[PDB]
Formats: structure tokens, sequence, C-alpha cells
């Protein structure tokens, strides 16, 4: 799947 | 300032994001839509997958 962490 | 998933809150921890190219919403928290871990292979939202 596609996916991302929160950066600020 | 952008807000995202079924929820409309702002990004936070893992988000995973509908392979539904035309999903409105596209990313949502892991939390709201019951994830704690990437899952392999295609993901659609609950709306797209017919929930
Ligand atoms: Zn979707
Ligand atoms: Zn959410």
């Amino acid at each position: 799947a596609r996916t991302k962490q929160t950066a600020r | 300032e952008p807000t995202y998933c079924l929820c409309n809150q702002v990004s936070y921890g893992e988000m995973i994001g509908c392979d539904n190219d035309e999903c409105p919403i596209e990313w949502f928290h892991f939390s709201c839509v019951g994830l704690n871990h990437k899952p392999k292979g295609k993901w659609y939202c609950p709306k797209c997958r017919g929930e």
C-alpha cells in the first residue's frame, strides 16, 4: 500500500 | 493547514492512501481505518471498498 509519515 | 481522512483532521502519525486515484479523501490516519501497520498490496478506503 501507499503510506507516508507525517512531517513538520 | 490541510486536513484529511474521514475525520477531517490534520495529518498525524502514519497516513495510508486509497489506491482509487479518484478517491476524494485519499489519505486516512491509520487509526481511523483500523490499521497499526502498512498492509501489503493495494488498499482502498472504507467508502471506496463499499463499506
Ligand atoms: Zn477511497
Ligand atoms: Zn482520521
